[PDB]
């Protein structure tokens, strides 16, 4: 299997080597993500991380990659967490 | 005799069939060489990774691909180097050293001259050039068929400057 | 005629064990306590102790603190004089361009003397010989300006694309660039060698509005919500305000000027005279001028803290000396190899840059 993805100048090649993927379901998780795509990049910048999700799986869980320093890691993860959380109600 | 060069090349890499398809991976490798936004175009391109995983796979599937045609319409020859074959202490001219590569050397003097419209360029490794190059002494050549070793020579394609107008991998 | 001697100012523990390994493998095939410094933690912190203090502060009196001492910790090199550097605490990125190409370095690494820059961004090869000596940095980080002497333009680039290119030109032909500003509405000007200060449209590209003063009077400029200060050999203040276009306010120095500041928070302004004579003036009340301290070298830089309690001073005089805020009082001194001409602090108050004759030494400050 393979997978591609970019990559912005601006992120370090080191920061890329620890993934943080998080599983959640799947209805639960691609429906916070959104189709936009202009949308994610402007999220992709304010919080400096890298952020892509894929669910391939016929299965009802997804998985979600963030990529950061560990401060910025903890950002990204609060936010999906609190649209996912308001995707219930 | 392209065609007869693409024949060659199919020849050379029939490994792996699942590797060769027409994946959505490919439909983005392709807009690659594409401007992302309409003020910005680029043209070197960068696949980096960890060694084990089948890079080097990858891009003998794009080398293996052109020869079936339609993978870069932009885009007319590839030029194929593997660092860990062909040791850099000797040095030869590059038209010379692209003539080992390749079947023909007659046209490809003349291929040159078609290069800048539409052009190819592959390589593979250039981990252990980095470290066995000093890089405390450097120079540039402008013009090609010189008589130059091969990574100034190298040096010189990426600086677009023997190769202006050109494309990257 | 004292002279500094440099030394290997990191001499990191990890470092220690790879240098040992090393001399070990050459020995075998012959035949044929110690003070370390804490590393830059992902270039952002240093996570060390504060320093004691012999009272306590008031409960309105919490965020407002001073710097005690500087340390060092990595060397950059550069091959020509660098004249400008920027922090960017935001991204990491540490900017000094000189001579033909521009050189950004990232703090991510951890090494004593780093030489491979992120970038190396030349403007030699747009024409045959252009000069520069300046570089501006936005507020937000998504935009980076840097003016020359021969330049059609000043440059303009981009940091939140994928890949770092050019947008702008905003062209200045016969002009030299020497000084560069920016504000909030989304529109710069600069000032050039004549007194040309224009501004020009960020996003469209054109010329709004032209100012014209005597020659050499821009050399310095500061923007505020609508005032423009100017400054040059002519030894004179002059005050524009955007909304009539004309000077406002005229004031006479007894030397040259050379350096100016501003307060975030408070109404005061700083200035640097060629003899070493610091002054004080406040913006709104305008009443005089006031003079704290006199040095015997000239003054070159000048820059407040985050806060605005405290600045420090750089120039030919073998040292860089920090004030207070209040009096002016010198707090502590740190010698050089050279005469220092530019210097850069963070946003939150954590890092600072020197750069003596080629290579830029990075301190840390402690609190």
């Amino acid at each position: 299997s393979l997978r591609l993805r970019t990559r912005p100048w601006w992120f370090p090649i080191q920061e890329v080597s620890n993934p943080l993927v998080l599983y959640m379901e799947a209805w639960v998780a691609e429906r916070v993500i959104g189709t936009d795509q202009a949308e994610i990049s402007e999220i992709e910048w304010m919080c400096q991380a890298l952020l892509t999700v894929d669910s391939v799986n016929s299965g009802n869980l997804a998985e979600i990659t963030i990529f950061g320093q560990p401060s910025a890691q903890t950002r990204m993860k609060n936010i999906l967490l609190n649209m996912a959380a308001w995707h219930k109600e | 005799d392209l065609q007869d060069y693409k024949a060659h090349v199919i020849a050379k890499f029939d490994t792996s069939v699942d590797l060769h398809y027409d994946s959505p991976e490919m439909k983005l490798l392709s807009d690659a060489f594409k401007p992302y936004q309409k003020t910005f175009q680029p043209h070197t391109i960068i696949l980096h990774g960890r060694p084990g995983v089948g890079k080097s796979a990858l891009a003998r599937s794009i080398v293996l691909g052109w020869a079936q045609g339609k993978l870069f319409q932009k885009m007319s020859f590839v030029i194929f180097f593997s660092v860990r074959e062909i040791k850099w202490t000797e040095k030869s001219s590059l038209a010379q050293l692209i003539a080992k590569e390749c079947p023909d050397s007659w046209d490809l003097v003349t291929k040159i001259m078609s290069q800048p419209e539409r052009l190819l360029f592959v390589i593979d490794g250039l981990d252990d050039m980095d470290s066995v190059l000093q890089h405390d002494d450097m120079t540039l050549s402008r013009d090609w068929k010189d008589e130059q070793p091969i990574y100034i020579l190298m040096y010189s394609l990426l600086r677009k400057a023997l190769l202006p107008q050109s494309f990257l991998i | 005629d004292p002279q500094p001697v440099w030394d290997a100012e990191p001499q990191f523990c990890q470092g220690f064990l790879i240098q040992g390994l090393w001399e070990l493998f050459m020995d075998s095939r012959q035949k044929n306590a110690d003070k370390f410094l804490k590393p830059l933690s992902w270039g952002s912190e240093v996570l060390e102790s504060s320093c004691n203090q012999p009272s306590t502060a008031l409960w309105q009196l919490e965020r407002f603190t001073v710097p005690q001492a500087l340390q060092k910790v990595r060397v950059l090199k550069h091959q020509e004089l660098l004249l400008v550097v920027a922090v960017s605490s935001f991204t990491r990125h540490v900017f000094t361009c000189s001579q033909s190409g521009i050189k950004v370095w990232n703090l991510v690494n951890q090494v004593a003397e780093d030489r491979d820059p992120e970038s190396h961004l030349k403007c030699s090869v747009q024409d045959n010989k252009v000069y520069l000596r300046t570089c501006l940095l936005s507020s937000n980080s998504r935009t980076l300006f840097a003016g020359g002497y021969n330049l059609p333009g000043v440059i303009v680039w981009d940091l939140a694309a994928p890949s770092l290119y050019e947008k702008c030109q905003l062209p200045c032909e016969g002009l030299s660039c020497q000084a560069l500003a920016n504000t909030k509405e989304n529109m710069a000007l600069a000032g050039f060698t004549d007194g040309t200060v224009r501004i020009w449209d960020l996003r469209t590209q054109e010329i709004v509005r032209n100012l014209k003063g005597p020659t050499n009077s821009a050399r310095n400029l500061v923007v505020k919500d609508d005032n423009i200060w100017t400054g040059g050999l002519d030894a004179c203040l002059r005050c524009w305000d955007l909304r009539m276009a004309k000077v406002s306010l005229e004031h006479l120095f007894q030397s040259q000027i050379m350096s100016l500041a501003h307060s975030p928070t408070e109404d005061w302004l700083l200035l640097g005279l060629a003899n070493g004579q610091h002054c004080l003036f406040n913006s709104r009340k305008r009443d005089q001028v006031l003079t704290v301290d006199t040095k015997d070298n000239t003054i070159l830089g000048l820059k407040f803290s985050p806060n605005g309690k405290w600045w420090a001073s750089v120039g030919m005089g073998n040292f860089i000396t920090v004030h207070s805020m209040p009096t002016g009082a010198k707090l502590f001194q740190v010698p050089e190899v050279g005469p220092v001409r530019c210097f850069d602090m963070t946003e939150n108050g954590r890092l600072i840059i020197t750069g003596s004759r080629d290579c830029a030494s990075v301190y840390h400050i402690k609190y």
